[PDB]
């Protein structure tokens, strides 16, 4: 499936993923788009913080659906 | 229908000269004069333009305090982070509260 990872800066990077993706991957394949360390983004749904141990199924997430990037916001 | 040129308004036409002649007879340029040479010139301006370099005073009637800070390069010691100058109105609108609060922290630590 794909997902669609909207920026802070209003960009919607979409990737590939499964529903058992877990965030620590997804930061991943963000790494590989956008060239932030997953060490060094933070990623929201639906209003809430994700966390690197978890899935999109986790959060029911499911194709063609909608996440939030930034940057962790700390310089390292 | 014509006049004739004053002789009188000012000291400068009195004098039937502006100051900036006499300053141009005293020197006649910077030392560019030395440069750009080409076996002719349509004007003075590839050149030392017969005179010094301007400054803004000479084009507003302002004046600006020194500088005191630079700006050499605008792309060393950057934000290097989303913050005022790309995140999104929309999406920081959707985006939670704990992050609005961690992204104020990041405006904060512009340069």
């Amino acid at each position: 499936m794909q997902i669609f990872v909207k920026t802070l800066t209003g960009k919607t990077i979409t990737l590939e993923v499964e529903p058992s993706d877990t965030i620590e991957n997804v930061k991943a394949k963000i790494q590989d788009k956008e060239g932030i360390p997953p060490d060094q983004q933070r990623l929201i749904f639906a209003g809430k913080q994700l966390e690197d141990g978890r899935t999109l199924s986790d959060y029911n997430i499911q194709k063609e659906s909608t996440l939030h990037l930034v940057l962790r916001l700390r310089g390292g | 229908g014509h006049m004739p040129s004053p002789s009188q308004l000012d000291q400068s036409v009195l004098e039937a000269l502006p100051p900036d002649l006499r300053e141009q007879v005293e020197q006649v340029c910077a030392v560019q004069q030395a440069e750009s040479h080409g076996d002719k010139k349509k004007e003075p301006v590839n050149g030392c333009n017969t005179g010094i370099l301007p400054q803004p005073v000479g084009t507003v009637l302002l004046q600006i305090p020194e500088p005191q800070e630079s700006n050499s390069d605008a792309g060393i010691n950057l934000i290097a982070l989303p913050a005022f100058s790309q995140v999104d109105p929309e999406v920081f609108a959707a985006l939670p509260a704990e992050l609005q609060r961690e992204l104020k922290a990041a405006y904060d630590q512009r340069q």
